[PDB]
């Protein structure tokens, strides 16, 4: 009823780009030391 | 199987190691571009390299001379 449980190339030795960009560098550098 | 390529690793932290073609090819890429390099300073119209110094004192050289070349750079 109802109721239920519901409920390559490595060695590169880099030429003149340091030179070019040795300006950045040692601005960095000088505030880094 | 090689050292590098195993399961368990056997080296320390930074430690490592080139096989066959790695080792040849690195040996080879090195020596070439060393060669490459310091020719073109070869024979009466050779021309001269700059060794611009990345130390304290940024020595400067100006050199035709194939060992003064190769000492003077830091390689790996
Ligand atoms: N006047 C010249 N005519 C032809 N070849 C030359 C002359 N002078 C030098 N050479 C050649 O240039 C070669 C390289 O010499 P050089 O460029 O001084 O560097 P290195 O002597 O250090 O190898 C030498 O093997 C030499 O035979």
């Amino acid at each position: 009823s109802s109721s239920e449980d519901e409920d390559a190339g490595e060695g590169i030795s880099v030429n003149t780009g340091p030179k070019g960009v040795i300006n950045d560098w040692r601005r960095f550098k000088q505030l880094e030391t | 199987a090689s050292l590098s390529l195993a399961p368990v690793n056997i080296f320390k932290a930074g430690a490592d190691e080139e096989r066959a073609e790695t080792a040849r090819l690195t040996s080879f890429i090195g020596a070439i571009a060393i060669g490459d390099l310091v020719k073109s300073t070869l024979g009466p119209k050779g021309m001269d390299k700059i060794l611009l110094s990345s130390g304290r004192d940024a020595s400067l050289m100006v050199t035709n001379d194939g060992a003064t070349i190769l000492k003077n750079i830091g390689v790996d």
